[PDB]
C-alpha cells in the first residue's frame, strides 16, 4: 500500500501486518487520521520559511 | 554551484557556510536542530580552526540577520579517508544554540527504509551552496540552489573514473551544463516530497565541475543515518 500514493502518508510510510502505518519527522504530529503530519512549531523542518 | 539559480529568500533556510580565519566561507553545511551542522569530513582540515554562520543569502551585504557560532565539537567518521573520500560526512555541534527564523531552519531528517524506497526513487534533488560558478572561476557572493536529477549506481560507477562507494551517489547532468563546484562541499542535497524537504546527500566531490560525462559525487545520507542519530545523542 505503500508503493501506491505513499499509502496516503504526508511523510513516511511503513506497510505492518499488511496494513499502513503512518509516521512524521521530528516537528511533526501525526493527525487524528493516521495520514496527515501537523506542524507544531513555526519553524518546522523542511519548511521554506516566510515573513 | 554551476548553472541553476540564486535561492529566493526564505528558500534555502537550512544552508550553513563553513568560515575560516579570512572570516570567508570555504565549505558549507546542513543546518539538523539548534545544536547540530551536518557536513562533509573532507572540509574539517580545509581550514584548520572555523566557525559556522547561518542565515546568510548575500556575503556581500551585511544584510542584517546574519549569525556566528563556534564548534563546540567535531564528529569526523573513523572510516573517512581522503583517498577514497568514502565516508566523508560528520557533524559539528555548535557552542551556542541556533535560533530559528527566517532563512534559518532545520531541513528535516528521513527513516531509512522510507528515504530509500521513496526519496532516492524521486526524479530530482536540491543542491546549494556558495560554491564556484565554473569549475576553475571564483565563489559566488550569492547563495544558489540547483535541481539536480538522481542518477542511478551502474551510470555512476562507469562515468567515474574514481571508485563509487555504496556511500555515495551521482546526480546531475551527464552533457548538461550544471553542477556542483568546489565551495559547495559540506553543504546540502535535500529531495523535496508533499513540500517537506529531507536532508538525502551530502556534497562531496566530482571530477571537476560539470564537465561532460562525469556527474556531482554526494555522500548517501540514508547509509548514515544511525550514525547521525549516534553523533548528536539519539
Ligand atoms: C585526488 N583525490 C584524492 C582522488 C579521489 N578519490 C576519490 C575521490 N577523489 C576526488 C576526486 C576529485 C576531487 C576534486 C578535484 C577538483 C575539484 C574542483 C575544482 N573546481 O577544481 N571542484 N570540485 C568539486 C567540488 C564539489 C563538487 O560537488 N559536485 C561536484 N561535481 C563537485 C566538484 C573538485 C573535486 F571534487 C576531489 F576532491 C576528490
Amino acid at each position: 500500500v505503500c508503493s501506491l500514493d505513499n499509502g496516503d502518508c504526508d511523510q513516511f510510510c511503513h506497510e505492518e501486518q499488511n496494513s499502513v502505518v503512518c509516521s512524521c519527522a521530528r516537528g511533526y504530529t501525526l493527525a487524528d487520521n493516521g495520514k496527515a503530519c501537523i506542524p507544531t512549531g513555526p519553524y518546522p523542518c523542511g519548511k521554506q520559511t516566510l515573513e | 554551484i554551476v548553472g541553476g539559480q540564486e535561492c529566493k529568500d526564505g528558500e534555502c533556510p537550512w544552508q550553513a557556510l563553513l568560515i575560516n580565519e579570512e572570516n570567508e566561507g570555504f565549505c558549507g553545511g546542513t543546518i539538523l536542530s539548534e545544536f547540530y551542522i551536518l557536513t562533509a569530513a573532507h572540509c574539517l582540515y580545509q581550514a584548520k580552526r572555523f566557525k559556522v554562520r547561518v542565515g546568510d543569502r548575500n556575503t556581500e551585504q551585511e544584510e542584517g540577520g546574519e549569525a556566528v557560532h563556534e564548534v563546540e565539537v567535531v564528529i569526523k567518521h573513523n572510516r573517512f579517508t581522503k583517498e577514497t573520500y568514502d565516508f566523508d560526512i560528520a557533524v559539528l555541534r555548535l557552542k551556542t544554540p541556533i535560533t530559528f527564523r527566517m532563512n534559518v531552519a532545520p531541513a528535516c531528517l528521513p527513516e531509512r527504509d522510507w528515504a530509500e524506497s521513496t526519496l532516492m526513487t524521486q526524479k530530482t534533488g536540491i543542491v546549494s551552496g556558495f560554491g564556484r560558478t565554473h569549475e576553475k572561476g571564483r565563489q559566488s557572493t550569492r547563495l544558489k540552489m540547483l535541481e539536480v536529477p538522481y542518477v542511478d549506481r551502474n551510470s555512476c560507477k562507469l562515468s567515474s573514473s574514481f571508485i563509487i562507494t555504496q556511500n555515495m551517489f551521482c546526480a546531475g547532468y551527464d552533457t548538461k551544463q550544471e553542477d556542483a563546484c568546489q565551495g559547495d562541499s559540506g553543504g546540502p542535497h535535500v529531495t523535496r516530497f508533499k513540500d517537506t524537504y529531507f536532508v538525502t546527500g551530502i556534497v562531496s566531490w566530482g571530477e571537476g565541475c560539470a564537465r561532460k560525462g562525469k556527474y556531482g559525487i554526494y555522500t548517501k545520507v540514508t547509509a548514515f543515518l544511525k550514525w547521525i542519530d549516534r553523533s548528536m545523542k539519539t
